[PDB]
């Protein structure tokens, strides 16, 4: 039951170093193998390196061993990736793993990385507002760089909530929305909320749904 | 240098069925083959590792085997909880690589959409772009047909759509059709609607609203 946690920058300017750290609850890394992993948006995964915390070796994948670095602090039982001029390609989930042998056992969570050098911008809210069953949604527009998280009422609403993929858009911005249906006799007793969480901006925007 | 390759790349399956996935090493890698599910949004999960024995807690209608150096995970009677990208993995030696993965997706009985259309807010109109979402709610099969007419005549540039992952419980997907304009265009006509024709409705439905009224 040993957890890790992935921790970084999620975003980028290209050529700069990608840094990130893996914080390990309930485990040692000076015993077994830990290993960084990526999986770029709607792709799949590819091994970027190891090391072994019994003898400190390391081990990287050619086709980036070149730019990748690994560090380890025992002291804050953590290890980093250092991953040095980055480009669009490198744009990817980047996971944190603990090996006994050749095999991922335990996984972090993961952590998105975007690298472009298009500012920050936090997102617009606009309500969506309209039989037996009504929807209500959300629109959340002009961000950058994913991901916003979406909830209805303070995450007590979440049947029949559906929060789209985001679509970058012709203006270099994502967008989405975020829909929730809900019996049309509820409309005039139970008030609707969505709570929109943009961390790369640190914004937070609460917009309540009205029918007018 | 070992290159895996994973067929096939995707896969429609019902409840009950038997799926067989395999994987291709270009070298002989020595049993050494895990097996991985990934849900999505989730990080990996490992089923089985040397390239028969099963992690600890895996349902034993998950298998594998091996021919030579062909590779296989099979799922003898397919199971709600199963849909999942599986991926295939080598540690015979560095550097570790991975198959392309397998989308695996659940067939279900025809669903009709729900459909709902959402006029722009005036915070919205006075933001200079205006946004119109037309929703499609709760359906299946994945294909589906959504038109904008704006004061009845077809309009077939300014839209894109976006479709959820398969529902977990209904099996179902849900659609958004998204019609931008700028806030001049959109005071320039009437009505606004959405035309959806799908293979559970008998005809096509239409949602519509009157800007400004």
């Amino acid at each position: 039951q040993v957890q890790l946690q992935e921790s970084g920058p999620g975003l980028v300017k290209p050529s700069e170093t990608l840094s990130l750290t893996c914080a390990v609850s309930g485990d040692s890394i000076s015993s077994n193998y830990w290993s960084w992993i990526r999986q770029p948006p709607g792709k799949g995964l590819e091994w970027i390196g190891r090391f072994s915390g019994s003898g400190g070796s390391t081990d990287f994948n050619p086709s980036l061993k070149s730019r990748v670095t690994i560090s380890t602090d025992t002291s804050k039982n953590q290890f980093s990736l250092n991953l040095r001029s980055v480009t669009a390609a490198d744009t990817a989930v980047y996971y944190c793993a603990k090996t006994y042998s050749g095999t991922f056992d335990y996984w972090g969570q993961g952590v998105l990385v975007t690298v472009s050098s298009a500012s920050t911008k936090g997102p617009s809210v606009f309500p969506l507002a309209p039989e037996s069953t009504a929807a209500l949604g959300c629109l959340v527009k002009d961000y950058f760089p994913e991901p916003v998280t979406v909830s209805w009422n303070s995450g007590s609403l979440t049947s029949g909530v559906h929060t789209f993929p985001a679509v970058l858009q012709s203006s270099g911005l994502y967008s989405l929305s975020s829909v929730v249906t809900v019996p049309s006799s509820s409309l005039g007793t139970q008030t609707y909320v969505c709570n929109v969480n943009h961390k790369p901006s640190n914004t937070k925007v609460d917009k309540r749904v009205e029918i007018k | 240098d070992i290159q895996m390759t994973q067929s096939p790349s995707s896969l429609s399956a019902s409840v009950g069925d038997r799926v067989t996935i395999t994987c291709r090493a270009s070298q002989d890698i020595n049993n050494y083959l895990s097996w991985y599910q990934q849900k999505p949004g989730k990080a990996p999960k490992p089923l089985i590792y040397y390239a028969s024995s099963l992690e600890t807690g895996v349902p034993s209608r998950f298998s594998g085997s091996r021919s030579g150096t062909d590779y296989t995970l099979t799922i003898s009677s397919l199971q709600l909880e199963d849909f999942a990208t599986y991926y295939c993995q080598q540690y015979n030696n560095s550097p570790y690589s991975f198959g392309q993965g397998t989308k695996v997706e659940i067939k279900r009985t025809v669903a009709a959409p729900s459909v709902f259309i959402f006029p722009p807010s005036e915070d919205q109109v006075k933001s200079g772009t205006v946004s119109v979402v037309c929703l499609l709610n709760n359906f299946y099969p994945r294909e589906a047909s959504v038109k904008w007419k704006v004061d009845g005549a077809l309009k077939t540039g300014n839209s894109q759509e976006s479709v959820t992952e398969q529902d977990s419980k209904d099996n179902t997907y849900s659609l958004s059709s998204t019609l931008t304009l700028s806030s001049t265009e959109y005071q320039s006509h009437k009505v606004y609607a959405c035309e959806v024709t799908h293979q559970g409705l008998s005809s096509p439905v239409t949602k519509s609203f009157n800007r400004g009224e």
